[PDB]
Order: structure tokens, then C-alpha cells, then sequence
């Protein structure tokens, strides 16, 4: 009965909601994407990165905005844009910047 | 006679009965002429030492050999041996094998004179130990991957073109490699230096997963693919391999890539790609390369960053983070003022001050963050000097784009005058006097920095002040206001940087420093302190002499006949009146003689 | 002014009513002069429309909103919505709007109001009918990503540079599009067929993902990467673009590569690379074309078929696992039986044939597969033929592994062989001679694709031998002996071999027939079932003509300039001519070597 | 504690023992590679097929050699070699083929 278009990909606000996004999976692998609304070499690889989010329905799809969270940016490290990060239970995993939708779809299966 | 002494091999009796399918293919191999002998798989502990001439190439793998047959012979041109727990060769080898292969073996060390006309050995997965000192020249191809070696011999075959040590515990290398060579794998060992020396012929060299900090300056211009990942490399050599076509230098600790990164040359097909990823970068390098390979007049090395297109992203931390990037000692209770002093005005200003100072090579140096931690600790109690420094941050972000080098030079230069408002300078004019040289020789380094970092690529303006300020700590008796410290490199700055540096600041405080003294500064600070009576007649000597002087009107009567000015013309009888009210005070004590050329 | 709007549109009043929210950034924006407007994660319902003069660029991301503000009432350069219901876009559109996002909707349709302002406008994941007849001419990135297209326009924007359709169920393209168009997207469509003509500025061409047959020919040289990967593709274009750069032709059904590819100059300052992978290619071009990547002096384009080096291995087949090959539909109680006809000798050797015969693109074709089905399943019952099919088998691959067209030849010849031995041939004479006729053609076939060889690269011989056959299957009268096959191609035939072909053929029959055939061949196992005595006194005759006066006179003239076998093979030829003649003429059909054709 | 030097590669002598070989694996997943002894390209990866074995101790390794087992080469559909290929479950996953280091690993992290 409930079947929204609205993808998988989930936005974040709250800095401490965040941080609860990452307890909420627990054993399952996130992914955490940092973009901007004025990013050209991002705009490429915004529309991808949800495509991906409902084939890999066992991976949670993470949005976040540097502009609308400068707490966020800072503390997780963002330099580059686009950023992608990932994550299983806590610690880091792996991180890696640029346009690119080969390594970004390739590290998702080299992970999980 | 080859087939009783075969069939003889079942008379050691032992166990295995797979014996006798190894002499079913050594007759097969005779009459259907399959010029090769193919056995493995099989069991056998031992094999004869006679083959028939008929033969030559001979396949032993994969079952246990627990040492070698003594002296095989025959027709060897081709000899395989893998898999198997074998402890030795024999120096009685076949003069005629040109290639053996032993993957997966126990070798513990090469024993000598192995066959002349051997052209492979593969010598992967064993446990050498050392290596012999003369191999036979005709070798082409030596593989020892997975081999703790401590050392190689510094005599080789020189006629091998492919060399392979990727294996364990190397220290260095010999400057002295074969001159045909033009392969070498050195990957995964625990080096920290390439040697000077490197044959001349040399295309492809692999030393990803070591120690090394600094490739030599005195490269193979024959080298086309280099790949020094995995390391802890600190900067990349200004001579880049003439032919190179890629350089795989990611994994590694730069800051900034060279200067002589211009047009550089495509001597190949290919255009020229450095990949460089994972590596903490400073923001004027990253974009300043980044504007380069963006414009289509750039004809230098493409610079490869990400995989992948970015756009740079330019957020400030909250300043207790960013406080705490300088000071190494963490507890709570320091943190916790930070936050307090996050919270007055122009916070924001400073805290994007500290990252941008410290993201450059030279001032991630130990003995430079030192100091700057002490004087963070300066500002942690003295609360009026906190917030003078927040008010010249805030006003760095303004003027123009990017002064952090003047910024962090006036709130140095705001610490005297804080000291003069509380009066720690009474009747000590004379030691001021020679704090005031140092300041203003600062002053002229900044302004040398400036000049010199418009030819600069990604070398920092604080690093260019920096280093002029080390450089001439004794050329300019930088006693005060300077501390001796060591640099990972002079920041660009040549022999007759220094040498220029050195006469045109001393003739700028020959002449220009009288004047420049009155100006200044904090002194005035003094001035109000030490001498009420003489400051406030002084005050009431500027508007005496600006109600009705005739310099208007002479003026004022030119820019007509040329075409809020009195302003201008009233700076230029302050600083008279400055120089008056300072020579005054000179000739009251003896601190007059001080201000003299001294240079 | 503004005051009025907002407090009286914050009236409506639904539930989360914290638009307060947003005029605490509204005027915060005007405040501090920012041209930026960040409306996210509202928790919304409803949006206040008139709001606001002087803001280039405003976001609507993270909304739940049902449908676009009325009357906006505002300068606007830039508008973004995102993640949030919408019915379709309103009409009311300033012509200042450079740039719009959309990329989750769900919208239906077209509202072709035109701004002409409009730059960008990217429609991702939210599906439309159809697209507007004619779009505003400002119009330069235009994407339309997971959605349903049936059909595009005749004309779109003349200066439309970057268009992206990724959306489900489009098949087809207008053959005419702009033609500044530089860059196409269209993957994911399930498409069919691509146009004659495309832009001619078209540099960027990206059709992966989608089902295609065969790419057209003609194409704009100005293409410099193509990315037809995880096609259906049987044959890739003969005159590939000129500028082309990078291809990615893998996940296809690809059997050989074009033949024009011997020296293919490549514009580009990079090499150019052909990256075909998980392709049933056949093992003479994997070996051909990789051997010409080893010379030196090749300068042709790089062909990739796995990365990075390999090297081709000749692994052979059981029996009756190569049959299954041919045999698509079939019972265990065929398996059974042709497992049991491994056992016999020469067995391996009709393996190896039937796997080097179906290694070809023709061979693969349904009705020719069908074919040799069907000459397959008379071998299972016969047994007897199996036998001199499987030795004629053995003699074809000790020689060279490349003649496998001739025994093929041989093979079908060998049912000839034994029908004329097992008494299938009633006097029949007339009926047979011209089987006998064909095979001589047949042979001519051969010769001729023999040498056709010898010009081509990717091209297998037996492509070339079953070419000639079918084609000329009626100039040549072909009527028995050879059924007719359409094929994917002419398998690299030009029109003047054809003329060649038939007048080669035809002059050869006229000439040395009567010669050839005393020779073959089967007919003297007829020729001993008619008239054994009269062969036996001409096998006498040879044996009586071992003890030849005049056979030390041939062999004493040939020591000076084994060898007296040669002659032996010449004098005996002479009497198979003779005892022909005679015994063709007591059944009047002496009349029949005749002459043929002209 | 006991321990054995080499690699974890196995290598087969019998078409019984090698699917015997891979139904002993369970959810484990098994890299087998296609080589021979007169091989070139065969060799440049050979060496690192077997630190790879030393390395990840999750899946196993085996090495079919194609000349005395050409009853297998024919079986698993090998046409150009060195090639890999994937098994979990006594099931085909992945296939790959060439002298290619970085695609062996990055294939085996994409599957495990």
C-alpha cells in the first residue's frame, strides 16, 4: 500500500540526529554523501547516487548539505567535494572524493 | 640403461606407488616425441639424475622434494620446480638450463656457480636470507618476491632487464645497479632512500609501500612510469624523468608539489599524469594547479587530485577544534575557555586564521607550532590582548583575499603595544628602542615576502616570511622576537635572495628608521605614561597649526590651476611634529645616541 | 508591502504551522544582501508565494509541498525543487528564470509555458508522457532520467548541447535533432535502432544498457566515445568515426571484428581503443588480431578483448558434448549414444570439427544449424558412414588445423561414397553425373575460397566457401546437393568476384570434366557393381602394365635431369579414362560428359 | 597451535576432487585460476595469485592447470587464459579473464 517515489536516500539536519543515523543501522553499511546546491562537478553524480539507493536496499543512503551543516563538514573531515563515506557499526571505513560514478557504485560492492 | 636405472627408483620402496606413473610418461615422452617432460602432482620424494638428451624441458611442481637430486644431467634447456619443501640446489646444474623456475620453496640461501647460460630465475615464496656475490652474466630476468633479504650484493650481472626484489627487509640500495636494466620492482620493503646513482637505461621503477621521504634529484631521464605510493613522502623532486608518462605518488604526506611543475615537457605520446591522491594538500596548492589544468593555455603535467571532478570547499571549524590542532596537551578544563572566548566577536575570524596558518609544510614543523602554543597560552588569560588579536583576524578576511603572513605579523607587533598601555616599558626606552628594530626588519621581510610569492605557484606567502625571518636571524640579529628553528627547506629561497634581503634591509634602517620610530607605534603608548605634560601640548600644537596656516591656500590655489585634502596635509605635519616631540625626550636621557645609523 | 503577503499567507495555518521558520531566514537574507535563498526540511505542507523581490536564486529542497506557489510575483534566476509532490509546473514563469531542478516529482506532463529564459532544466525521477513539440531556443542541458518516453519531437532547441534520457520504454530517436548537439545520453531505454544521420557536431554518444542490432554506418566523424556496451550487437560498423577515441563495445554478441581495421589512423593524440569484452568471438580473430597488436608496425586502433594480457588456449571437447552444440532440442537416448560412438577410433577428431565448424558467425545461423542436424542424425543411425567420416577427420587436422572448410566438402562427399556402394545408384547414371557435376563445382568453391583467404582478417574460410555456395546456387545449378541459407551478410564478397566466380567455375566444367571425373571416385564403386569384368581386365591391364617394355624408357631420362611413381600415376590415369569412355557408351549416355553451360 | 608454511592455494590433480573441493567451502567463496606452464601472461600474475591466498584467509584457492586437466577446461568454458573464476554454493558468481592484478582483487572484495 505505501510505496512513495520519494527514493531511499535520506536527508539529515540535525547534527545529533545524525550521530543517531549511525546506531540506527547498527551491523548494516551506510553511505554518507556531502554536496552542495551550487557544486558543478556534483550535479553529475547527484541524480546516480539515488538510482543506486534502491538497488542496494541493504545499504542506507545518507544526504548531507555543507552549506546547511557546517557542524557536520568539519567534524567528519571535508575537504573535497564530492565526498563519499561509508560506514559499518562505527570507525571509519573508507572515504574518497571526485565525480566519478565507476568508484563510487565498485565500492559499495568492495565493502558489502 | 635409462630404464633400469628407473625402474631401480622402486627399489628405494618407499611408501608412494605413484613412482611408476612418473616412468609410464618418461617412455610416452620418447616414442610420441613430446620433447617435454611433464610429471607433477605425483608424490615423489626424489627423482633420477639421469634424463634422456631427447629432453629439455623437465616439470617438477607441487609434491613434496625434500632436498635436490645431486648432479642432473642430460639436455636441460627449461626447468620447473614449485610448491615443493625443498632446502637446496646443487652447484653440479646442467650448463644448458636457461630458465628455472622455484615458487613456494624453502631455500634458506643460493649456493654458487649456478649455470652459465641462464637466462630466468624465479625465486618467489622461499626464505634467502643472502644473496651470492657473482651470478652468471647471462641472467635477463630475477624474481625474489617474498624474500627477507637484508641486503643485495653490489655486483650484478648487469645484463638482467627486468629486476624484481618486491619481498621484505631492505634498507637501501647499491648505486650501483646493472646499466641494462630497465625494469625494477622494490615494492613492500622498509627503505627510506633511493640512491643517486640508477641505471641509466631505466623505464619502469616500483617502490610503493616503503619509508622514503625525498626521491633524488638525479633521476634516469629514461623513466616512464614511477610509482612511489603507500610512502611517507614529503615533498616531489623539481626534476621530474625526462620521459616519464606516469607517477603514481599517492598514499603520501605532501603539502605542496614543486615549483617546477611549468610546461614541464611532453617527451611522450601520452600526455604526461601525475596522480597524487590521499594526500593532505594546502588549499593555494589544490586550487592554484587546479586553475592551471582548468585554462586551455596550460601545457604542463595534468595534476590528478581526486579520480573524479571536484570543487573545493571552504568551511570553518567551531575554534576549540580548531585550537586544539596547535596545542598537543588535551584536557578539559582548557577547552572549556576556548568556547568562552568563542563567543565575543570576531571568533570566528581568528579560528579561520589558525587553520589557514597552519595549513602549509613549513608551519606544520614542530618547533614552529611550539610557539604558537605558547602563544595561544598568552591569550588564554590575558583578556585584553585576546581580544585585540580577534579585531586585526577580522579585519584580515577583508582586506583583499588572501594576508594571512601581515595578519599574523600585526597581532606579533600588537603584543608591545599591550605591553605599553600597561607600562611595562618605564625608563627602559633604551631596550625598546632595540625592540623596535627587530619589528621594523619584520616589517621589510613582509614586504619582501610579498614581491617574492607573486612568482610562486604553491609556495605560501608565510612561508616565504618564514623563511626570510630564520634565514637572517643572524645576518639581522633576530635575538628577540625570533627563535632558532630548523626547516624541512628554504621555501624557495635562493643564495641571492638572502644576499638582496640582507643590504636592502639594512639601508632601509639607516635612513628610514628615525622617521619611522616616531610613527610608530606602541612607543606612543609610552609617550602618554612617561611623559603626560609633553603629549598633551603636543595635541594642542596640531590644531594650533592647522586653524589658519598658508599652506592652504598654496594648495589650494595649485590643484586648480592643475585640475578633503587637508587631511593629507595635515599627516604631513603630524609626522613632523612626531619627530620633534621624539628627539626631545632623546636628549632627556641617554638613549639618543641609540637611534643612530648603527647599520 | 511583503509584510502583508507572508504574515496573511501564513493564514492558512496547517498543522507544523512553522513558516516562522522561514521568514527568520527570509529577511535574514535581504539583511545581509545574500542573493541566496536555503528553504530545507521544512516539515512542510503549504508555501508562501509572493515572497520575494531581489533573490536570484532560491531552494526548495526536502519538502513535502503538493503543487508550485500562485502567482509568485518575484525575480528569479535559479529555482530548485527537490524530494517533494508536485502535479506539473504552472504556467506563471518569469522570462528571467536562467536554470530549474527537478528531480522528484510526481508530474505527468508538459506544460511547455516557456520561460525562454531557461538554460537548465533537469526532469530526474519523475516520469512524463511525452515532450513538448518545441522547447524556448535558450534551452542547453536538458535531462530526463527514470521515467516513460514514447516519442520525442521533430525539433527540439537548435542549441541544445547536453541531453540526458535515461528514462524506461523509449524506442527510437527522430532521425533529425539539433544538429549543435554535442553530447547524448540514452541508456536503460530498451531501444532498437539508431539513425542514418546524426548532429554532425555530435561528440559524445552513450546508448549502454539497451537492446540494439546493428549500428548504422554512416556516422558523424566527430564522435570521439561510444558507448554501445551490454548491446545485442552482431557486427560492428565498417567506417567507424574518424575522431573516435574511446569505444566500449563489451557484454555484446560478437563474433568477429570488421574487416576494415588494417590500418584505421586514429585523429586522436591517445591511441584508439576498442574495448570488446564477454564476447563469443571466434578463435581466427582473438589469434589474428591479437598478433597483429605484437607488430611493431601496426598503427590500426586497440582492440581490448580482456585486460590486460592473455594468452589462447586450444581445450578439446569431448564427443557428445560437441554435438549438443548443433543439437539444441534432443533426448538422453541420443546422449547415450553418442557417448558410446566416443569409444571408436578417430573420435576426437569429428570433436574438434564441429567445434572449429560452429566457431564462425554464418555457421550459426538457425538453418544451417538445421542442416547439419540434420546431416548429424542420419550419422547416429548409419554407423557405417561415421567411420569414414571420422578418418577423413583425422587426415584434415594432422596436416593444418585450419583446413576444416575442405573436409566439411569431404564429409558430404563421403554419403556419395557409400550410396554408390551400398547399390543406391539403379543405372541411374544420368541423375548421379549431375551430383557429380556439383561436387566438381563445389571443389571450385573451395578453390576459390582458398585464395580469398589470403585478403581478409576476421573473415573465416568457411564463411567465405558457404558464401560462394548459396549465392550461387542458381547461376551454377546448384538445385540438389545444396539447400539455401539466408545469411547476416555476404561474408565479404564483392559483386566482381561473383562474375569472377561464375565464369571460373563454369570454363572449368566445360574443360577437364570428363578428365576429372573417371577419377572420382565413387563411381568406380558403382563402376565395379556394373561391370566387374570389364574392370578387372582393366585392373589386369594395370597389373599387366607393372611389366611395361617402355618403363625403364621414362625412368633412365629422369635420374639424369619413388621418382617412376609419378609416371605410374599417370599411365593407369589413362586407362581409368578409357575404361569410362567405353563403358559410358554401352549405356548411351556417352552423350552426358558432353559439354556444359557455353 | 599449528602452522604450515606455503600458500592456501591447493592445486587438483582430478575432476572428482575438484567439485568434491568446492562443496566443501559452504558460504565461503573459491577463486580458482585457468594456468598453464607455458604460459606467459600466466606467469606475471602468478605469483600474486598466491599472496593473495596469504592474505585473505576467508576464501580459498585453487589452481586448475588446463593440460593435464583438460577435462575441466572444457567444462567450466575456458577459452583464453590465465582466467578466473568465482564459485559460492557450487555456483558460477563471477567470471574474469587476463593478466590483470588490480581487477583479481578488487573482484574478490566485490563478492566477499
Amino acid at each position: 500500500h505505501h510505496h512513495h517515489h520519494g527514493s531511499m536516500v535520506k536527508q539529515i539536519e540535525s547534527k545529533t540526529a545524525f550521530q543517531e543515523a549511525l546506531d540506527a543501522a547498527g551491523d548494516k553499511l551506510v553511505v554518507v554523501d556531502f554536496s552542495a546546491t551550487w557544486c558543478g562537478p556534483c550535479k553529475m553524480i547527484k541524480p546516480f547516487f539515488h538510482s543506486l539507493s534502491e538497488k542496494y536496499s541493504n545499504v542506507i543512503f545518507l544526504e548531507v548539505d555543507v552549506d546547511d551543516c557546517q557542524d557536520v563538514a568539519s567534524e567528519c573531515e571535508v575537504k573535497c567535494m564530492p565526498t563519499f563515506q561509508f560506514f559499518k557499526k562505527g570507525q571509519k571505513v573508507g572515504e574518497f572524493s571526485g565525480a566519478n560514478k565507476e568508484k563510487l557504485e565498485a565500492t559499495i560492492n568492495e565493502l558489502v | 640403461e635409462l630404464i633400469w636405472s628407473e625402474w631401480v627408483k622402486e627399489a628405494p620402496a618407499k611408501e608412494a606407488a605413484n613412482r611408476e606413473e612418473a616412468v609410464q610418461r618418461m617412455r610416452d615422452c620418447l616414442k610420441n616425441n613430446k620433447t617435454e617432460l611433464r610429471l607433477k602432482i605425483l608424490g615423489l620424494t626424489t627423482i633420477p639424475a639421469y634424463i634422456p638428451e631427447q629432453i629439455t624441458t623437465l616439470i617438477l611442481d607441487n609434491n613434496e622434494l625434500k632436498s635436490l637430486p645431486e648432479n642432473l644431467q642430460g639436455n636441460i634447456k627449461t626447468l620447473y620446480a614449485n610448491s615443493n619443501q625443498l632446502t637446496s640446489i646443487p652447484a653440479t646444474l646442467p650448463d644448458t638450463i636457461q630458465e628455472m623456475e622455484l615458487s613456494i620453496n624453502r631455500i634458506t640461501e643460493l649456493p654458487e656457480r649456478l649455470p652459465s647460460a641462464l637466462q630466468s630465475l624465479d625465486l618467489f615464496h622461499n626464505k634467502i636470507s643472502c644473496l651470492p656475490e657473482n651470478l652468471p652474466e647471462e641472467l635477463r630476468y630475477l624474481s625474489v618476491y617474498d624474500n627477507s633479504i637484508r641486503t643485495l650484493p653490489a655486483h650484478l650481472p648487469s645484463e638482467i632487464t627486468h629486476l624484481n626484489v618486491q619481498s621484505n627487509s631492505l634498507t637501501a640500495l647499491p648505486e650501483t645497479l646493472p646499466p641494462g636494466l630497465k625494469t625494477l620492482e622494490a615494492g613492500e620493503n622498509a627503505l627510506t632512500s633511493l640512491p643517486a646513482s640508477l641505471p641509466p637505461e631505466l623505464q619502469v621503477l616500483d617502490v610503493s609501500k616503503n619509508q622514503i621521504t625525498v626521491l633524488p634529484e638525479t633521476l634516469p631521464p629514461t623513466i616512464t612510469t614511477l610509482d612511489v605510493s603507500r610512502n611517507a613522502l614529503t615533498n616531489l623532486p623539481e626534476n621530474l624523468p625526462a620521459a616519464l608518462q606516469i607517477m603514481q605518488a599517492s598514499r603520501n604526506n605532501l603539502v605542496r608539489l614543486p615549483e617546477s611543475l611549468p610546461h614541464f615537457r611532453g617527451e611522450g605520446p601520452q600526455p604526461t599524469r601525475i596522480i597524487v591522491e590521499y594526500n593532505p594538500f594546502s588549499e593555494r596548492t589544490i586550487q592554484n594547479m587546479q586553475r592551471l589544468m582548468s585554462s586551455v593555455d596550460y601545457q604542463g603535467p595534468r595534476v590528478l587530485f581526486a579520480m573524479g571532478d571536484f570543487s573545493i570547499v571552504r568551511v570553518t571549524r567551531p575554534l576549540h577544534q580548531a585550537v586544539q590542532g596547535w596545542l598537543t596537551s588535551l584536557e578539559e578544563e582548557d577547552v572549556n575557555q576556548w568556547r568562552a572566548f568563542e563567543a565575543e566577536a570576531n571568533a570566528a575570524a581568528f579560528s579561520g586564521f589558525l587553520d589557514y596558518l597552519g595549513d602549509t609544510q613549513n608551519t606544520r614543523h614542530p618547533d614552529f607550532k611550539e610557539q604558537v602554543s605558547a602563544w595561544l597560552m598568552r591569550l588564554a588569560e590575558d583578556s585584553a590582548l585576546r581580544e585585540t588579536v580577534f579585531i586585526i583576524a577580522m579585519n584580515a578576511t577583508i582586506s583583499c583575499e588572501d594576508r594571512v603572513t601581515l595578519a599574523y605579523h600585526q597581532m606579533q607587533e600588537a603584543t608591545l603595544v599591550h605591553d605599553a598601555e600597561r607600562g611595562a616599558f618605564d625608563s627602559h626606552l633604551a631596550e625598546l628602542i632595540m625592540a623596535g628594530r627587530e619589528i621594523f626588519r619584520l616589517e621589510q621581510i613582509e614586504s619582501l615576502a610579498r614581491e617574492k610569492v607573486k612568482r610562486l605557484f604553491f609556495i605560501d606567502e608565510v612561508e616565504v616570511f618564514l623563511g626570510f625571518q630564520n634565514q637572517l636571524r643572524e645576518s639581522l640579529s633576530l635575538t628577540t622576537m625570533t627563535r632558532d628553528m630548523r626547516f624541512y627547506n628554504v621555501s624557495g629561497i635562493t643564495e641571492s635572495d638572502l644576499d638582496e634581503a640582507e643590504i636592502r634591509i639594512k639601508m632601509a634602517e639607516n635612513r628610514d628608521f628615525h622617521k619611522w620610530f616616531a610613527l610608530w607605534g606602541p612607543w606612543h603608548k609610552v609617550l602618554e605614561r612617561i611623559a603626560p605634560e609633553e603629549w598633551r601640548e603636543m595635541m594642542a600644537k596640531r590644531d594650533e597649526c592647522i586653524e589658519t596656516d598658508e599652506y592652504q591656500s598654496r594648495v589650494n590655489a595649485e590643484l586648480e590651476d592643475l585640475r578633503a585634502i587637508g587631511i593629507k596635509i595635515m599627516e604631513e605635519i603630524n609626522q613632523t611634529l612626531f619627530t620633534e616631540i621624539m628627539e626631545n625626550i632623546l636628549l632627556k636621557k641617554e638613549v639618543s645616541s641609540l637611534m643612530s645609523a648603527y647599520w
